[PDB]
RNA sequence: AGCUUUACUGCAGGCUGUCGCUGAG
RNA sequence: CGCACGGAGGCGAAGAACCACAGAUUUCCGAAUGAGAAUCUCUAACAAUUGCUUCGCGCAAUGAGGAACCCCGAGAACUGAAACAUCUCAGUAUCGGGAGGAACAGAAAACGCAACGUGAUGUCGUUAGUAACCGCGAGUGAACGCGAUACAGCCCAAAC
């Protein structure tokens, strides 16, 4: 909401989270905020997940700027479980990271490319 | 009227009573509250320092 | 005035409490109620 | 006493009951003679029927009834 | 737990319903309604109760008047005790 | 390299610019309109919440509190007072806000205990801070080697006589030198002298 | 001790400026 | 077979009385908790507030007491100053909240006999009526250190 300047379609979201479940299958993914913010600046990030439904804001906020001081691309998503889901954990995670993906590289990289054009 | 002897007459009025928790004579049975242990108005039973002389 | 059955119990062991002490208590103690009391003279509680 | 520990032990779960109202009664039928200001009492008992029905009682619990 | 019947209650006035009324006065528990009375008083003596009127006396117990049925004889069950 | 944590931190330094400023603007809205304590699931300052104990487990529990801003609300005398003894407005208390919080909130619930307390803003006429309450019975707590140490009896209401950091730290505890001879071990002994 | 007042000294209260709440052109 | 030495009677060698420990029973009101009530009453009860939660009072917590002691808050006046306002009485009396058999304190953002020194904390003796405060009036009043008592040192947050 106050970290959020684009929406992104419902159809992009689900793209997104599909190349997730396979990058966590095919090659690495960071799943909790504190391990995707440590992706960002150790620049091991590719694509960065930020749920929209977080509360406090406080511990996503600096995803957006941060990511952009480090030119990794970053998506937003609307329910805090499904990313977590789709990282392949019981619970929910307010932000996870694509450390590298796997035979998702194509797609992952339209969806940051995308993105972008998402402005 | 006299406020000695002849006001004492009207007083036929039933106020402290047999205390239900503290077994005093100090029911109030129009306020519902005893004088001595504060039944009615404290769970904490009524008490004060001023019961006694300061040092002890 | 109208007595409840609670009030009606402590004037009964009151009008006990109001007895004699036995004459065998006397003997059986080489040899006085000291809570005598009376309808007129005294005043119960309540 | 005229009843003693082991007589009211050695009795049944059915045994007991059966002696408790039966010294109930007894008891109860003391004291209706003295009710009646009754002289034919011999006090050292209407005091024992207490303590046995205490006793019974007391078994009772221990025993599980 | 607390029994029923205490004990008869026996005094010339508790006579004359005995002897005249067919009726039986009792002490009992004050917690006890003029129905357990009933009971108890048909069990512990074997009678048909009629009626059962009760009194909180001044001496901290309940009195209880009770009629037994014109089958009962209130003389005889007195008697027995 | 930094941690998550440490910008939520570095945020709420100045929770007057940025982000935080515009959250806050939102979130005080609500609270205006929410009771004098009230639960939530989770810390509005993670870094600071586990800085002070915190901890994501059962037993563990938070709550907001609101105290009204200002000086003491004192009745004015009713008896012979010397001018010294007639004030009334200039008057303060000698518990700070947090700790009037702090008590509020464990009275809330009285099974808890106080683990520590941290604010979290003000408008113009009253204060928040969250609390960090334990679950002294629960076995989740009675064997965390972090925490079962507030499970003991002597740790019972621990708030309401001072044992709060908090609480230490406004019974001018804090200097184990100078300007500690009244304080400590404790104020009621120095002969209330503070 | 009660009371009074342009006795001494203060304390509430009222009015008023300023700061915070407090923001856009 | 209480104090309690009467009258009647009873219990005890089936070892009573009596004493020690353990257990049974343990009415009603009472924090008093199903609801109401001057100790009673009315038709299933953790009332109320909470935590966990099978989200069901299912599993738990709190409440009240106690001789003072202890900790955290609120806080006089008579009095002293030969009046009196600061000061003093005094952070006393009293009030609110709460813990334990003790409480509190406690392992230095210390000390500052200034050192090439001491080394968590209470407390006792001293330092000292010293330093310091004060219509610089009356009055108020430490600490470091030292000698003792007892000694004990650790756990998180974060980095990874
Ligand atoms: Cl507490
Ligand atoms: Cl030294
Ligand atoms: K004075
Ligand atoms: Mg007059
Ligand atoms: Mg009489
Ligand atoms: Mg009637
Ligand atoms: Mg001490
Ligand atoms: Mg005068
Ligand atoms: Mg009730
Ligand atoms: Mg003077
Ligand atoms: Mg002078
Ligand atoms: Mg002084
Ligand atoms: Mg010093
Ligand atoms: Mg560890
Ligand atoms: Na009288
Ligand atoms: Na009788
Ligand atoms: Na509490
Ligand atoms: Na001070
Ligand atoms: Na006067
Ligand atoms: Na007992
Ligand atoms: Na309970
Ligand atoms: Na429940
Ligand atoms: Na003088
Ligand atoms: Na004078
Ligand atoms: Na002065």
């Amino acid at each position: 909401p106050v970290y959020v300047d684009f929406d992104v379609p419902a159809d992009l979201e689900d793209d997104a989270l599909e190349a997730l479940e396979v990058a966590r299958d095919t090659g690495a993914v960071k799943k909790g905020t504190n391990e995707t913010t440590k992706s960002i600046e150790r620049g091991s990030a590719e694509l960065v997940f930020v749920a929209e439904d977080v509360q406090p804001e406080e511990i996503v906020m600096h995803i957006p700027e941060l990511a952009d001081e480090k030119g990794v691309p970053f998506i937003f998503v609307e329910q805090q479980d499904d990313l977590g889901h789709a990282a392949g954990l019981e619970v929910g995670s307010a932000a996870a990271a694509v450390t590298d993906a796997g035979e998702a590289d194509a797609d992952v990289e339209d969806i940051a490319d995308k993105v972008e054009e998402l402005r | 009227t006299g406020a000695g002897t002849p006001s004492q007459g009207k007083k036929n009025t039933t106020t402290h009573t047999k205390c239900r928790r503290c077994g005093e004579k100090s029911y109030h049975t129009k306020k519902k509250v005893c004088s001595s242990c504060g039944f009615g108005k404290s769970a904490k039973r009524r008490d004060y320092e001023w019961q006694s002389k300061a040092g002890e | 005035g109208k007595k409840s059955k609670a009030t009606k119990k402590r004037l009964a062991k009151l009008d006990n409490q109001n007895s004699r002490v036995p004459a065998w208590v006397m003997l059986k103690t080489d040899r006085r109620n000291h809570k005598r009391r009376h309808w007129r003279r005294n005043d119960t509680d309540e | 006493t005229v009843l003693h520990v082991q007589e009211i032990r050695d009795m049944t779960p059915a045994e007991r009951e059966a002696e408790l109202d039966d010294l109930k009664t007894e008891l109860l039928n003391a004291r209706a003679v003295q009710a009646a200001g009754g002289a034919p009492e011999n006090p050292g008992r209407i005091k024992e029927l207490r303590k046995a029905i205490a006793r019974i009682k007391t078994i009772q619990g221990e025993e599980g009834d | 737990s607390w029994d029923v019947i205490k004990h008869p209650h026996v005094t010339e006035k508790a006579m004359n319903d005995m002897d005249f009324q067919n009726k039986l006065q009792f002490a009992v528990d004050d917690r006890a309604s003029k129905g357990e009375v009933a009971d108890a008083v048909e069990e512990q003596y074997d009678v048909t109760v009629e009626q059962v009127n009760t009194q909180n006396t001044m001496d901290g117990e309940k009195k209880a008047v009770v009629r037994l049925s014109e089958d009962d004889d209130a003389q005889e069950v007195a008697s027995r005790i | 390299a930094r941690s998550a944590y440490s910008y939520i931190r570095d945020a709420w330094e100045n929770p007057g610019d940025g982000q935080l400023a515009e959250l806050q603007w939102q979130r005080q809205q609500e609270w205006r309109n929410e009771g004098a304590v009230e639960r939530i699931e989770r810390p509005t300052r993670l870094d600071k919440a586990r800085s002070q104990g915190y901890k994501a487990k059962q037993g563990v529990i938070v709550a907001r509190v609101s105290v009204r801003k200002g000086s003491a609300r004192k009745r004015r005398h009713k008896a012979g007072r010397r001018s010294k003894r007639q004030g009334v407005t200039r008057i303060t208390r000698r518990k700070d806000i947090q700790r009037v919080a702090e008590e509020r909130a464990s009275r809330t619930f009285p099974n808890l205990r106080v683990l520590n307390s941290y604010s979290v803003g003000q408008d113009g006429r009253q204060k928040w801070h969250e609390v960090i309450l334990i679950d002294p019975n629960h076995p989740a707590i009675q064997n965390d080697d972090d925490l079962s140490w507030i499970c003991a009896d002597d740790q019972a209401d621990r708030v309401f006589r001072g044992l709060t950091g908090a609480g230490r730290r406004n019974r001018g505890l804090s200097g184990k030198g100078k300007g500690s001879e009244k304080t400590r071990p404790s104020l009621r002994s120095n002969g209330g002298k503070g």
